[PDB]
């Protein structure tokens, strides 16, 4: 688990900043990953490698990650830096955490599509596809990642290029199934004895690393997210 | 400059018999002789590898044997439709794979294949370009060698690529350097064959065949006498192109 | 805090040409100060698994002997740099003992070692009779023999070189791109320490 403050506020010019500590087994010995989401949107990712940033997010955001804990920079916000930041790390007991979320609140192509959800009888099953176009497909790790309404970031499976790992997090192992089609350009994933607690989003996102996160513990991290597939498991 | 010479040339031996088909050699070959067998208008399938080992799928009447300088396939049963042409192939020169004239033996007196492309009159626009699909075995961990048959004239040896292991080098005949070059393309699993500067004598038959398998990882464990062996390091043969010729 | 000549990984992580997977140029770290913040500052990582050391605490540890080889490996073949791999470039080209301590860096180099017509200068052991010891290194070009007829040196249909090319071309998928790696290790045998941190 990786604590983080729960709420932060600024007013707009001054720079803040957002820690996340963790144990020495996901942020001393791996990469941490931030996260934006903004109300009602899907996260983007921020800082990869503690210190990078891709083309799409500006300069003002810094990352630095000194020791087992993280901090985000975020120099001169604007009106439009009023989100929930989340902070993501690679535990070497093969699961993806993520942190709480910090409402910043202020004082002043890819595209990854899914289907299949509804309401699940709880106890029963379904289905769960996403659809993929232009990415090279082959390339990229696909992951899972599910949000209670309301609630933070829980991710739930990987899968890397080739297809040979597949990890799974420790509240859905034995119950769900994740594959992949190369030649479809689609990634998959089984849900079996959906649970009253499994109501959530259930976004897709494309990994911008090959290999699963263990073995590439320094270029792992979500770029391209979808639009979830809101599933109502309930009575 | 090793040639392979039949000592018979055309056998009427009447079912219900036996049958003998000897082979010379200049220099002294070890057991690297392989006989083939050629319907009228099909592809050669090989009978015998490795002079004393039988392919897998053939009938047990094709006992050969020999070593060294001379060698013998021995068809010591009856021939019910054994009418065709029986070949002889050396490989002790393993990119310079040469053949014999064969012996024409008359009655009385599958999911690896790969396909061809390209063919016809060619005097006019001297350049020609064959191609070869593959759609079994995985393309990329085998060498792909060209074969020609003229009309009426055996079979001959044109060039090779190999494997992407041992590098995308190439290695053509005499009669086919300095115009004839082949390349690959691993990644739709096709090989091809250009034909710049074409010539008269240029009108055969031409056959893409496999190679040596790459990976001798899998060719430690199994034996060189079974069927698995055979399958995963063997040549497997295509159909045939033509190339014509005019004024 | 008295760091005077620090060592020079610089030729190690940014060189122009790196080995084959079956060479290791294994350089000597050795006789002089270790500063491993300056690993940070040549290239960005794909790769960095300190089995046994912490990557922070590397400054203040004190060793006999710090060894640093490279090669270039396939990308599909990352994952087989690990203490107990089984693999083909992990029992046969190289492999870690199951007590490594240390450190495995690897990161891509698809714009220096591919080539449009693909480069078959970097080659790879694909099998031999047996498997390697840890840290062990053939260098021998001796021909295989995949069949019951003697070979006498030379490569025909059964007779096979031991190394094959990886043939590096840009566009290929990620797996199949060239991969540098520059495997770290310590060790404290039995000798005064010489290899130390910024103190």
């Amino acid at each position: 688990v990786l604590t983080q403050p729960p709420s932060a506020s600024g007013t707009p010019g001054q720079r803040v900043t957002i820690s996340c500590s963790g144990s020495s087994s996901n942020i001393g010995s791996n990469t941490v990953n931030w996260y934006q989401q903004l109300p009602g949107t899907a996260p983007k990712l921020l800082i990869y490698s503690n210190n990078q940033r891709p083309s799409g997010v500006p300069d003002r955001f810094s990352g630095s990650k000194s020791g087992t804990s993280a901090s985000l920079a975020i120099s001169g916000l604007q009106s439009e830096d009023e989100a929930d930041y989340y902070c993501a790390a690679w535990d070497d007991s093969l699961n993806w955490v993520f942190g709480g979320g910090t409402k910043l609140t202020v004082l002043g192509e890819v595209q990854l599509v899914e289907s299949g959800g509804g309401v699940v009888q709880p106890g029963g099953s379904l289905r769960l596809s996403c659809a993929a176009s232009g990415f090279r497909f082959d390339d990229h790790a696909m992951h899972w990642v599910r949000q209670a309404p309301g609630k933070g970031l829980e991710w739930v499976s990987v899968i890397s290029g080739d297809g040979g790992s597949t990890y799974y997090a420790d509240s859905v192992k034995g119950r769900f199934s994740i594959s992949r089609d190369d030649s479809k350009n689609s990634l998959y994933l089984q849900m079996n004895s959906l649970r009253t607690e499994d109501t959530a989003l259930y976004y897709c996102a494309k990994d911008r690393s090959y290999g699963p996160p263990d073995v590439f513990n320094y270029e792992y991290g979500m770029d391209v997210w979808g639009q979830g597939t809101t599933v109502t498991v309930s009575s | 400059e090793i040639v392979l010479t039949q000592s018979p040339a055309t056998l009427s031996l009447s079912p219900g018999e036996r049958a003998t088909l000897s082979c010379r050699a200049s220099q002294s070959v070890s057991s690297y002789l392989a006989w083939y067998q050629q319907k009228p208008g099909q592809a050669p399938r090989l009978l015998i590898y490795d002079a004393s080992n039988r392919a897998t799928g053939i009938p047990a009447r094709f006992s050969g044997s020999g070593s060294g300088t001379d060698f013998t396939l021995t068809i010591s049963s009856l021939e019910p439709e054994d009418f065709a042409v029986y070949y002889c192939q050396q490989r002790s020169n393993w990119p310079q794979y040469t053949f014999g004239q064969g012996t024409k033996l008359e009655i009385k007196g599958s999911e690896v294949q790969l396909v061809e492309s390209g063919g016809g009159l060619v005097k006019p626009g001297r350049s020609l370009r064959l191609s070869c699909t593959a759609s079994g075995f995985t393309f990329g961990d085998y060498a792909m060698s060209w074969f020609r048959q003229a009309p009426g004239k055996g079979l001959e040896w044109v060039g090779f690529i190999r494997s992407k292991a041992y590098g995308g080098t190439t290695e053509y005949a005499a009669s086919v350097k300095g115009r004839f070059t082949i390349s690959r393309d691993d990644s739709k699993s096709i090989a091809y064959l250009q034909m710049n500067s074409l010539k008269t004598e240029d009108t055969a038959v031409y056959y893409c065949t496999r190679d040596r398998y790459a990976r001798y990882d899998i060719l430690t464990g199994l034996s060189p006498a079974g069927a698995d062996y055979f399958y995963y390091a063997m040549d497997v043969w295509g159909q045939g192109t033509t190339v014509t010729v005019s004024s | 805090p008295n760091i005077t000549n620090l060592c020079p990984f610089h030729e190690v992580f940014n060189a122009t040409t790196f080995a084959s997977v079956y060479a290791w140029n294994r350089k000597r770290i050795s006789n002089c100060v270790a500063d491993y913040s300056v690993i940070y500052n040549f290239a960005p990582f794909f790769a960095f698994k300190c089995y046994g050391v912490s990557p922070t605490k590397l400054n203040d540890l004190c060793f006999t002997n710090v060894y640093a080889d490279s090669f270039v490996i396939r990308g599909n073949e990352v994952s087989q740099i690990a203490p107990g791999q089984t693999g083909n470039i992990a029992d046969y080209n190289y492999k870690l003992p199951d007590d490594f301590t240390g450190c495995v860096i690897a990161w891509n180099s698809n714009k220096l070692d591919s080539k449009p017509s693909g480069n078959y200068n970097y080659l790879y052991r694909l099998f031999r009779k047996s498997k390697l010891k840890p840290f062990e290194r053939d260098i021998s070009t001796e021909i295989y023999q995949a069949g019951n007829k003697p070979c006498n040196g030379v490569a025909g249909s059964n007779c096979y070189s031991p190394l094959q090319s990886y043939g590096f071309r840009p566009t290929y998928g990620v797996g199949h791109q060239p991969y540098r790696v520059v495997v770290l290790s310590f060790e404290l045998l039995h000798a005064p320490a010489t290899v130390c941190g910024p103190k």
